[PDB]
């Protein structure tokens, strides 16, 4: 059933005087968001980002948000503590972020658990493969290390990787396997567009595809063009799909000479399509 | 360190003349996370853009996706408009209906 | 679901 993976990523955000830290965490079965937490609100709550998370009763969603809305407030305490370790003004915005997830075969078992910190888009400290060890990025976070040592952490931590986290990553993936499997194959069309000179450019489009995950290629007569072709990063079209293309330039009147190849996981086979001039 | 936005606009849809459409602005790459876009018509704010949830990425940084409704047509320009920290000036990105 | 945060 391939691997799977239970993560969350959480960013607390500091924001002196214009009000309380922003504080977000957001979680992700197999690299889809499926719940959310935003502590910007009146009365903030845990909240399904797949329709399919609603087969959880109320119950579910209290225990969530009890959880969210103290890490909440303990993140502005690590703030503050931050300030100190740095020796930073009470005055500027900082940031923290946290991800950390446990990655399972399809065999149930734990495959691979972290625990990441970043302080202001830099590494702070990470949890080692072997859950027992930390591993701090500069001295002051050393000063956490050694006060995660003192109070045995990395073992409360091991503890929910390879028994809590495990546990209900399964249970989610009972509930919302059948649109976690979910493909959908890229449409493919070639464009043709002036350059100077004697030469053209052909872009080689795929849209409407998912998972992201794609690959496409240029072959002169079927040999890949690896140098100067030009893409752009994968994009989301913004209704769940993605779009990428791949464009060279080639002579003009030699159009026929190039293929365009499309590689997604939902193709049956990967596709082959050219320049077609009406 | 700051981590300067990335940015590409783009339709939903392979653009038609007078068919609506959705333009996207898709922001990435960026740190801190405060971000102020904007999608701009013939060189005027738009006024109903929506926005996508934060997220960010392993490396840490930053992405989001601002879009608005548009029907193309052959004349119209339009444009996408980040101010972040990390830029000494507002980065505006046209958008090309080849790209 | 959701772990609780160590403090820094």
């Amino acid at each position: 059933m391939g691997p799977h993976s239970l993560r969350y990523f959480v960013t607390a955000v500091s924001r002196p005087g214009l009000g309380e830290p922003r504080y977000m965490e957001v979680g992700y079965v197999d690299d889809t968001e499926f719940v959310r937490f935003d502590s910007d609100a009146e009365n903030p709550r845990y909240e399904p980002r797949a329709r399919w998370m609603e087969q959880e009763g109320p119950e579910y969603w209290e225990r969530e948000t009890q959880k969210a809305k103290g890490n909440e407030q303990s993140f502005r305490v690590d703030l503050r503590t931050l300030l100190g370790y740095y020796n930073q003004s009470k005055g500027g915005s900082h940031t923290i972020q946290v991800i950390s997830g446990c990655e399972v075969g399809s065999d149930g078992r734990l495959l691979r658990g972290y625990q990441q910190y970043a302080y202001d888009g830099c590494d702070y400290i990470a949890l080692n493969e072997d859950l027992k060890t930390w591993t701090a990025a500069d001295m002051a976070a050393l000063i956490t290390k050694h006060k995660w040592e003192q109070a045995g952490e990395a073992e409360r931590l091991r503890a929910y990787l390879e028994g809590t986290c495990v546990e209900w990553l399964r249970r989610y993936l009972k509930n919302g396997n059948a649109t976690l499997l979910r493909t959908d194959s890229p449409k493919a069309h070639v464009t043709h567009h002036s350059r100077p000179e004697d030469k053209v450019t052909l872009r080689c489009w795929a849209l409407g595809f998912y998972p992201a995950d794609i690959t496409l290629t240029w072959q002169l007569n079927g040999e890949e063009l690896i140098q100067d072709m030009e893409l752009v990063e994968t994009r989301p079209a913004g209704d769940g799909t993605f779009q990428k293309w791949a464009s060279v330039v080639v002579p003009l009147g030699k159009e026929q000479y190039y293929t365009c190849h499309v590689y997604h996981q939902g193709l049956p086979e990967p596709l082959t399509l050219r320049w077609e001039p009406p | 360190i700051q981590k300067t936005p990335q940015i590409q606009v783009y339709s939903r849809h392979p653009p038609e003349n007078g068919k609506p459409n959705i333009l996207n602005c898709y922001v990435t790459q960026f740190h801190p996370p405060h971000i102020e876009i904007q999608m701009l018509k013939n060189g005027k704010k738009i006024p109903k853009v929506e926005m996508s949830d934060m997220s960010f990425s392993k490396d840490w940084s930053f992405y989001i996706l601002a879009h608005t409704e548009f029907t193309p047509t052959e004349t119209d320009t339009y444009a996408c408009r980040v101010k972040h920290d990390s830029m000494a000036e507002p980065k505006t990105v046209y958008w090309d209906r080849d790209m | 679901y959701t772990a609780k945060y160590p403090n820094l």
